[PDB]
């Protein structure tokens, strides 16, 4: 896995690869590793993918309880607390996982919380997670700033995804990009890196190590 | 020993390494040179065992200094990673191992082109537009992947090496106490003493 | 000290089409470097135009396929006699396979059928529940020498069109019933070829709006 | 199997049917290690009236295990009356199959029936159940299987069967270290209960 | 510490029709990092290629000492050394060193100058030969390949046409390997030319 | 691997299958296990295949040598005792275990020779596997006085039943008859009983199918 | 976790046109020791089954029990115990499956290996294997232990395939059978020469054959065998 | 996780905690508050095993919290390090222990003395002038030792802190991303923003 | 002690001294595991006319010695003349000692001198020499300890020698899974060198 997610001027941008891997062999391509909790809230998925999936569609049963109880949307501090809260008590179980909780409400306004297996809860403005989160970084850190527009933001997104694909022999398949804003998220579209390299290459001008 | 780096741009190799030397809980020294000359127009960074990378770079020093003074010539970039490549293909199999990673930053004066070698402590070589040894490369391949260009000045590419640096510095987690960044081109080596 | 995992060898295979899909899977059942049985079937029909399969180490296959097939008796008598939705079944065997996250089934599961807008589905499992829908999907012993096979010949994979500069791809299709069966057929022979522990004979079970109908052929006995 | 530095109860122990019935023989000798901790050990133990069992392997184990039968039996024998030989082995048998890897108990169970006269039933350490003409078991028992097999015979006298079991366990005594001292033996008949007892000096010389 | 899936890559050889192809990955990397996109594990002595996967730096030893071999062979024997015979000094040389092996996977591919004969052979890391009338495979995705080559092979496939079936079972092996990939390279060998084409693969 | 050494009338045959395996994967369909050490001493090899061509190649060449020395033709003992010597010398870790058999002016032999260098005489013998398939079958019909036509029967039939039956052998079936007077007859491919079914479809790709960066002419010559 | 003491070897039986057979030696080792003779590893069950247990014998004690009681518990409130509502072959085996896979489960395995030979109420032939593992096959010829390295391959060119059933009679199974027993006496060093041999006809029912031995054996060319290789006399 | 420092002066006590997140090669977050408040007049920094660390902490907290509603009253010091020790010498005994380092730094308002606490996962209590855990300690005590005393000012003893942080950034292999400081006095619990 | 893998010689073997001579005797049967390698074994060895060994332990090994200590034996009598059965265990005991690290050789030296008559050494695993009446080995050798002993006499015939042996290898092959197959023989006396084979169908009903 590659994810990573930041928050910025237009809202939080939210970008992931698609591969999954059991040792070297890749077992897929399209995985879809955000899970759509709610029209306000996402969660990420990297490390082992059941452990992931499994709990990630339990903590949306239990934000669906929350605003059924409370009549009220639940808030991403809560959200992220409940999952953390669930694999601390499997702690040393080995339970593997590395998620984000990305989303808004009124009272936090646009809000990442980075949750692992081992208990660890931290907000942020940019984490990035997975087996080639430092590629991302790398990327990431050295175009980050707070004013890029929603456009320039996309792209970055994709392209320290892309960037994480290429270098990462456990990350690849495709990009799939959203967007957070306070009317909640918006998908941005599954962007294949079989097309998206060249393209990204020819047009940008990067890439010189590859043979062209 | 722990970050070594290497960016080859159209006129010149440029090297960065770290000046740190830790042993232990304390930083016992922080303006280490981890680096030597082999030639003048070829330069060897290093990284890896304590004790071993030093008594590896000097013996491959003398080795290519003698060669200088046996023939009145210097040693191409490509023959010279080539005899240090061998010298670690040999000690990979000997009874204690070199565990010595190093880049060689030349200037070939016959093609008139810059060249960067990556050879690791089991002596496999590479050439390469920008390399790196240890942690660093989990970094800073991605990060040149995105902003390097083949026809790049030896001033973009100290731009684009403060790029690096600036993102070591950020994500590491140890404290390296920068780097001693030296160019290798036409004219020779030289070191960058502000950086 | 007593080891509760053995491997049963074996390999299966799943694809869909636009009305149809197959799950395909080889009858040896193997232990270490020798036959246990030519003919002992793996691909199960468990009712709802379901079929189903759990290869890898047969005792927790077999008691997997066992809960499954209960699942569904019990869906009906709780739900006024509901079909079963391929959705709501994959589901469902997720939470099966997870229950025993710390005591896991060693097995690699596949389940075929149609979804609720008559279109063929193949949904595939690891032993420990992440679940995913595709077109394709091999699983078993000889999994990696087939599932590359299949995304050459199925979803057209590294294929461009000709004479277009390797710009444009090969537009993706549904295939026909012929043309899968004959794509299983030689998926299963070349991998019984190379592969020891595939052989001996291969089943296949399709699934179509009609209902679910069985084919057999002979495979190498080596 | 034996847990650290246990008392081991290794041992030349058999059972012999015979016309009248069956006899119960035994060594003395308890070892740690290569030290002998108890030269004139009983080996020989009352689970009931006519119904005795040999001991061998841990010797904290077989008593634990012979205190509990006997409790049952006496238990038994009040609500129903006098068990049989088979009975009081299916006891033994529960014991050491449902404890097998907590346990390290060789027994083998002897006893007398008006009904089915001498039976003997031996039950090793996995705790399965093996009813013989005749049974060996302990360490020293392997240097007598040629012997046993080649000189035993269905249907032998007091004397003869007497005879049989002196010469197999002054062998057993002779080539195994974990054997020796005094031979004690049980005769279980219609008639009653006998012990009987032999001396070094007498076997040693056979 | 497994020295045959260190680096990564495949190497793969079909015969066809008064012809040979033989195809490679380009990755080399570090465990999960990759490090270099121009890595080539195919050499070639005169006519004869040999292709190399396993650790990188026995493939590059075995290059050079083969190279150093075929030389001497050349100007000894007044000849270029043929398949068959190059075949047998690679197994001689592997199997020199029994009990401290090159971890390689090495794969031969050439025509017979005298009698024009297609021929391919593989061999483990201490020298046994495993000769072939359709394919031989090796590297990190061998499993793979394997699979590819048994479907995808058909004889007597003229030097267009086997081109397609090599390239296309190298390049589906690759895309279900991590450690292979980041480009490709094919060459098509005929009795008196041979081509040598780069494939364009996704590069993750 | 399966193979096999039976003793008849007038001399000695041996046989073997032609399945060589790397872990789950046969590695080569087709290959030979029957080795010439002399012109009429031949070899059967099971176990680690580049030990078993290693060893009987170099006392193969060591017999050559000594065959011209003492102007004469070579001795099954000496091949024998040559090979044990090797083998014991490495302690096992030379993996092979071999069937050595021939004719010679003493007359005709059979022995099997084991990684430890441990050596044994017998009119039927068999290693590999597939031993204990194969030796079923020669204990099942083996019978004194055997044909030249029957010993070949009863040995390719052991062959078969390791084929069958034991996944670490397939493919076909390699004889070589030994008989005395008459030239060794080496019969490659005698049987073949596991010969491919046609392909379902051909996969044979429309030309500019794979997509092309860079073309370039290498140059073979000086 | 358990570790076997007393052991039994090979179970071997086949498919014939009318029925069943299986056998087993009736030996219990005691590691290298042959310890007990008496052993008997066939246990029928009414007469219609017969279950062949190799592996632990104090294991094997306790499934006999278990199948006891199983005939007892059938025949409460069953007026039909001994006609429609009889213990099936079928019936038999699922049971023991269920339990093998349940204490393996529980990491405290029964250790055997068992196979279920009988015939079903309408005729059909029915052979099914089950072992510590819980794992469950079936074939026209099941052997477990060796049995399954050289009896399977010479069962097997009798009955190779399905079709081959309603043309191997009677005589001609037993007779595959006996001499694969004779087969694992020259070759299993943990086998006896005695052993029982039981067949399951539709018609003619259960034969339980007790105290059988392997005879026609070839032991005559050892005479002429000398030496390991160049020793002459 | 790794540096929690704390000086107890004249009418004060001063904590001083890394920012520092650090997962693998990568500092995952460099503004990382490495203490709770349990009352008005008691502050608790943590250091220790992922997870553990905050589990705990709130927990304490929630528990102090608790207490202060139920009696209104604040509890001393003194009686909140005795309650935490007891909690961890309860969990270093239990099926999965907490590894969690503390030190509680608290102002004692009917005595009207500054008091800092040293407790350590095992439950292993101590009332000093200056504390430290991990290998931070090392350095600081030794500094500390020579130029602490106890008549002090919180001024001075903020030069005096940021000493220790000094020689920590020269001397420490790991970048420790510096530390936030906080005051706690009569007047509650206030933080240094400018450090 | 045993390489991983390597075929076993576990056997049941004894050398018998008698009136006449010397008489060798030992089982068939060859083991990997619990598969018999071999049923139809000679482990009964030449190294010089009248000098033979019983071997036991790894066939690889006692092969191997056995073809040095040949070697050995037919360099000395071209020297210095026949050997003496003393000589030949000399040479067996210098190997097996010197490499007692290495091997797992249990062997029985037996030969017939003129002067001497016959002769028997034991060579267990350590690499000792013990020269006896007659001796026991293998696997197989420790169940008939009791019989042999009971059995044993000095100065008996050949008849009774080889009904010696065949009685008590009988019981050693009944009760040692990895004994089996034929029973070999070969006798030693001042006539010369016989050869004797008994099969199953008789010595198993015995
Ligand atoms: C990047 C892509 C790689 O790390 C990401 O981290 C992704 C995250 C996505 C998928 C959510 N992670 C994985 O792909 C993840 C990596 C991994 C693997 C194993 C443990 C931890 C992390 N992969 C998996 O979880 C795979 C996914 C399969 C291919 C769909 N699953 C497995 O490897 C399974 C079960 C793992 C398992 C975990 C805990 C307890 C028991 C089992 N294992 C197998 O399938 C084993 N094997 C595969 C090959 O054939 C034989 C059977
Ligand atoms: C039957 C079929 C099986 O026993 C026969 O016995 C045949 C014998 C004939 C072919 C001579 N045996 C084999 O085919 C034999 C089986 C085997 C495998 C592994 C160890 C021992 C025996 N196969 C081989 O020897 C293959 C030959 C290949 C197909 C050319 N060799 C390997 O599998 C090598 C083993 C190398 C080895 C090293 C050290 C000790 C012993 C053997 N293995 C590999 O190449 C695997 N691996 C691939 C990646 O690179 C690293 C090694
Ligand atoms: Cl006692
Ligand atoms: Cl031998
Ligand atoms: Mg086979
Ligand atoms: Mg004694
Ligand atoms: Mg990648």
């Amino acid at each position: 896995t590659t994810t990573l997610a930041f928050r910025f001027q237009g809202g939080i941008i939210v970008a992931v690869d698609s591969r999954a891997t059991a040792g070297n062999w890749v077992a897929s391509q399209t995985v879809k590793k955000v899970i759509e909790i709610n029209p306000f809230l996402l969660g990420t998925m990297a490390g082992g993918a059941a452990d992931c999936q499994f709990w990630e569609t339990w903590l949306g049963s239990q934000c669906r309880l929350h605003e059924l109880r409370e009549k009220e949307r639940i808030s991403v501090a809560a959200a992220s607390k409940i999952l953390s809260n669930l694999v601390y008590q499997y702690k040393g179980a080995g339970l593997s996982m590395g998620t984000m909780i990305c989303g808004y409400t009124r009272k936090e306004g646009p809000t990442i919380y980075y949750v692992d297996s081992d208990g660890t809860r931290l907000k942020g403005d940019i984490f990035c997670v997975g087996s080639g989160q430092t590629f991302a970084y790398g990327v990431l850190d050295s175009n980050y700033k707070w004013d890029l527009s929603v456009e320039d933001a996309l792209y970055l997104g994709k392209r320290s995804i892309l960037a994480a694909a290429h270098r990462d022999a456990y990350s690849g398949g495709s990009v799939n990009l959203y967007h957070v804003t306070e009317d909640g998220w918006i998908y941005h579209g599954n962007h294949d890196v079989g097309e998206l390299f060249w393209k990204v290459k020819e047009e940008e001008g990067s890439f010189n190590n590859v043979i062209g | 020993m722990d970050i070594i780096l290497g960016i080859r741009v159209q006129d010149s190799v440029i090297l960065a390494s770290s000046k740190a030397v830790t042993r232990g809980i304390s930083v016992l020294k922080d303006s280490d040179d981890k680096t030597r000359q082999l030639s003048p127009h070829t330069l060897m960074s290093f990284a890896g065992e304590a004790g071993d990378t030093v008594q590896f770079a000097e013996y491959i020093q003398a080795n290519i200094q003698l060669y200088s003074i046996r023939e009145d010539y210097e040693l191409s970039p490509q023959a010279v990673s080539s005899f240090v490549r061998q010298e670690l293909a040999k000690s990979i199999r000997s009874r204690r191992p070199y565990q010595v990673n190093v880049l060689i930053g030349g200037y070939d004066k016959k093609k008139n082109k810059p060249e960067l070698y990556q050879i690791d402590y089991l002596g496999t070589k590479v050439e390469l537009p920008y390399g790196a040894h240890g942690y660093s490369g989990f970094y800073t391949f991605s990060l040149l992947d995105h902003h390097y260009r083949p026809d790049m000045t030896t001033e973009e590419g100290l731009d684009l090496l403060k790029l690096c640096v600036q993102e070591l510095e950020k994500r590491m987690p140890m404290d390296f106490k920068g780097v001693i960044v030296k160019i290798v081109d036409k004219d020779g080596i030289r070191q960058v003493d502000d950086f | 000290q007593f080891n509760p995992y053995g491997d049963n060898g074996g390999t299966i295979l799943g694809i869909a089409g636009e009305d149809f899909a197959v799950l395909a899977g080889d009858t040896r059942n193997i232990t270490d470097y020798s036959i246990n049985s030519r003919y002992e079937p793996k691909v199960f029909d468990c009712g709802d135009n379901i079929v189903m399969s759990a290869n890898g180490f047969a005792a927790d296959g077999d008691a997997l396929v066992k809960r499954f097939k209960n699942s569904v008796k019990w869906y009906h008598f709780d739900h006024n006699d509901k079909k079963l939705s391929i959705n709501s079944a994959a589901r469902n065997i997720q939470h099966l396979l997870y229950g025993k996250r710390f005591f896991p089934y060693y097995v690699h599961t596949i389940i075929a059928g149609l979804d609720e807008d008559g279109k063929g589905a193949v949904y595939s499992f690891d032993p420990v529940g992440s679940y995913e829908r595709e077109q394709c999907r091999a699983g078993g012993a000889a999994a990696s020498l087939i599932m590359p096979f299949l995304d050459n010949q199925v979803n057209f994979k590294n294929q461009y069109e000709p004479g277009t500069n390797g710009k444009v791809k090969k537009p993706l299709k549904y295939l026909s019933v012929e043309e899968v069966i004959k794509l299983v057929r030689d998926s299963f022979t070349s991998a019984t070829e190379r592969h020891i522990q595939v052989g001996d004979g291969l089943e296949i079970l399709i699934v179509t709006k009609d209902g679910v109908r069985k084919e057999f052929y002979e495979l190498k006995r080596d | 199997r034996l847990k650290k530095g246990e008392v081991s109860l290794g041992a030349s122990i058999m059972a012999v049917t015979f016309k009248d019935g069956v006899i119960l023989g035994a060594d003395s000798r308890t070892t740690t290690g290569a030290y002998i901790a108890n030269r004139v050990t009983d080996k020989l133990t009352r689970v009931h009236d006519k119904i005795w069992c040999c001991r061998s392997g841990s010797a904290a184990d077989t008593q634990a295990i012979a205190d509990i039968v006997q409790y049952h039996l006496e238990l038994y024998t009040s609500q129903y009356g006098t068990p049989s030989t088979e009975t009081a082995a299916s006891v033994f048998k529960e014991l050491c199959y449902e404890n097998k890897d907590n346990l390290t108990a060789g027994i083998i169970v002897a006893g007398y029936d008006d009904k089915n006269k001498g039976e003997v039933y031996t039950i090793p350490l996995g705790g399965s159940v093996h009813k013989l003409p005749y049974a060996i078991a302990g360490s020293g028992s392997t240097f007598i299987y040629g012997y046993c097999d080649k000189n035993f015979r269905e249907n032998m006298s007091k004397e003869e069967t007497v005879d049989f079991i002196k010469h197999s366990l002054s062998q057993a005594i002779k080539w195994d270290g974990s054997s020796g001292g005094v031979i004690r033996m049980v005769v279980l008949t219609a008639a009653g209960v006998e012990r009987l007892i032999f001396y070094p000096d007498e076997y040693e010389q056979l | 510490s497994d020295p045959s899936s260190i680096n990564g890559g495949i190497v793969v050889a079909m015969t066809g029709k008064d012809c040979v192809a033989i195809a490679c990955d380009l990755r080399l990397g570090s465990q999960s990092l990759g490090v270099s996109n121009k890595f080539e594990k195919i050499f070639h002595y005169g006519h004869v290629f040999l292709g190399i996967t396993g650790l990188a730096t026995d493939v590059t030893t075995l290059n050079e000492m083969f190279r150093y071999k075929t030389n001497l062979y050349k100007l000894k024997e007044e000849r270029a050394i043929e398949p068959e015979t190059f075949t047998q000094l690679v197994s001689s040389s592997l199997y020199e060193r029994r009990f401290g092996p090159y971890f390689v996977g090495p794969v031969v591919a050439g025509i017979n100058s005298k009698s024009g004969k297609p021929f391919i052979a593989g061999f483990d890391l201490i020298g046994c030969i495993d000769e072939a009338k359709d394919f031989i495979v090796s590297g990190t995705a061998s499993d793979q390949l394997f699979g590819m080559c048994e479907s995808l092979y058909e004889p007597n496939l003229e030097p267009e046409d086997l081109f397609e079936t090599i390239s296309q079972a190298l390049l589906n092996a690759a895309d279900r390997d991590a450690l292979s990939g980041w480009g490709a390279v094919v060459y098509i060998i005929k009795k008196d030319e041979v081509v040598k084409r780069y494939l364009k693969m996704r590069q993750d | 691997t399966t193979i096999v050494g039976v003793k008849f009338n007038n001399g000695v045959v041996i046989a073997a299958d032609t399945r060589s395996t790397q872990g789950p994967i046969v590695a080569d369909k087709n290959c030979a296990k029957l080795h010439r050490i002399s012109p009429k001493i031949w070899c059967a090899g099971a176990g680690t295949a580049a030990d078993t061509e290693a060893v009987t190649q170099l006392i193969g060449s060591n017999i050559e040598l000594h065959s011209l020395y003492t102007s004469r033709e070579p001795r099954v003992v000496s091949a024998l005792q040559m090979l044990k010597q090797h083998l014991f010398k490495y302690q096992g870790h030379i993996g092979a275990y071999l069937i050595v058999a021939g004719v010679d002016p003493t007359g005709s032999h059979l022995f099997s020779i084991h990684a430890h260098g441990s050596t044994d005489v017998g009119y039927y013998l068999s290693l590999g596997s597939g031993s204990l398939a194969a030796m079923a079958v020669l204990e099942s019909h083996w019978k004194q006085d055997l044909t030249k036509e029957e010993a070949i029967k009863l040995a390719s039939d052991a062959i078969q039943a390791g084929i069958w039956n034991d996944l670490g052998s397939g493919s076909n079936v390699d004889v070589c008859v030994m008989e005395i007077g008459k030239d060794a007859e080496y019969l490659r491919n005698y049987l073949t009983p596991n010969v491919r079914e046609e392909k379902q479809k051909s996969y044979k790709f429309p030309r500019g199918t794979t997509a092309v960066l860079k073309e370039s002419i290498v140059n073979i010559c000086d | 976790t358990q570790q076997p003491i007393v052991t039994g070897t090979s179970v071997i039986s086949m498919k014939y046109d009318n029925g069943v057979i299986i056998a087993a030696d009736n030996l219990g080792s005691y590691g290298s020791l042959l310890r007990f003779n008496g052993v008997e590893r066939l246990i029928p069950v009414g007469d219609n089954t017969v279950v062949g247990i190799s592996g632990d014998i104090s294991d094997m004690q306790h499934i006999e029990r278990l199948l006891k009681d199983l005939v007892t518990e059938n025949a409460y409130d069953n007026p039909l115990a001994d006609a429609e509502e009889a213990l099936e072959p079928s019936y038999i085996f699922e049971y023991l499956a269920t339990v093998m896979y349940q204490r393996r489960s529980k990491m405290n395995p029964l250790w055997n290996a068992i196979i279920v030979a009988g015939v079903q109420s309408n005729g059909d032939q029915f052979l099914r294997y089950v072992n510590l593992l819980g794992v469950t096959y079936s074939s026209p010829t099941l052997a477990t232990g060796f049995g399954a390295h050289m009896a399977n391959p010479l069962l097997r060119k009798v009955v190779d395939r399905e079709s081959d059933i309603p043309k191997t009679t009677v005589q001609v199974a037993e007779e595959a059978i006996v001499n694969a027993m004779r087969v694992l006496y020259y070759r299993d060093a943990r086998s006896s020469r005695n052993f029982s041999l039981a067949i399951i006809d539709k018609n003619t029912g259960l034969t339980f054959k007790k105290n059988l031995q392997v005879e026609n054996m070839k032991w005559d060319f050892a005479k002429d065998i000398k030496g390991y290789g160049t020793q002459k006399i």
